[PDB]
């Protein structure tokens, strides 16, 4: 208030429902998935698995990044590692790619990108 | 404590909220973040190692894209089952479709741990 702190204020707003950090709630996740036309709903237990997968991926990336940082005698990883060391890893690069210039084999579609044959020519 | 904030941001802006190094960099429609996850997992793999704010900004965008790519496979698989829901069935297969089996078998085990500990984070 003006006079002082009459009541109890603490967080951004006054509600029992409140989000402490920059975390993503189920509702927000659903919103994002729908915005990308990926899915409408998520099964029970799936969010738990999804989180584990994400943490696993992050762990691998952080492992490489952290090791590379130490190689450069740095205490904190610098952006140079993300544009160099992280760009050298084929595994990470594979998942960081989508259909564009074919890097790996995984190209989701009907046939292979090269195509097994030529087309028909008209006379 | 006695002496409070004199100025407030809410006004007209010139450049993006006239920010000059003081705040958190907000741009490119970035909304909320996996920083908590990354900062938590980082110290579990590399405790003595830290990260710059600049790197974190790119790191979060990089790791997020990896999951986005996997989410695409989930929608791909659900499309075969003629459904619009993501379950363990899709997740497991999606990971095995992009990530090598050698690593995929580790992810599954990690997921089993999360479900058993009922924790949505390490």
């Amino acid at each position: 208030s003006g006079r002082g702190k009459g009541g109890k204020v603490k967080g951004k707003a006054k509600s029992r429902s409140n989000r402490a950090g920059l975390q993503f709630p189920v509702g927000r996740i659903h919103r994002l998935l729908r915005k990308g036309n990926y899915a409408e709903r998520v099964g029970a237990g799936a969010p738990v698995y999804l989180a584990a997968v994400m943490e696993y991926l992050a762990a691998e990336v952080l492992e490489l990044a952290g090791n590379a940082a130490r190689d450069n005698k740095k205490t904190r990883i610098i952006p140079r590692h993300l544009q160099l060391a992280i760009r050298n890893d084929e595994e990470l690069n594979k998942l960081l790619s989508g259909v564009t210039i074919a890097q790996g084999g995984v190209l989701p579609n009907i046939q292979a990108v090269l195509l097994p044959k030529k087309t028909e020519k008209k006379a | 404590p006695p002496k409070t904030s004199g100025k407030a941001a809410k006004k007209a802006g010139k450049a993006q909220k006239n920010i000059t190094k003081t705040d958190k960099k907000k741009k490119r429609k970035r909304k909320e973040s996996y920083a908590i996850y990354i900062y938590k997992v980082l110290k579990q793999v590399h405790p003595d190692t830290g990260i710059s704010s600049k790197a974190m900004s790119i790191m979060n965008s990089f790791v997020n894209d990896i999951f986005e790519r996997i989410a695409a496979e989930a929608s791909r698989l659900a499309h075969y089952n003629k459904r619009s829901t993501i379950t363990s069935r899709e997740i497991q297969t999606a990971v095995r479709l992009l990530l090598p089996g050698e690593l995929a078998k580790h992810a599954v085990s990690e997921g089993t741990k999360a479900v058993t500990k009922y924790t949505s984070s390490k």
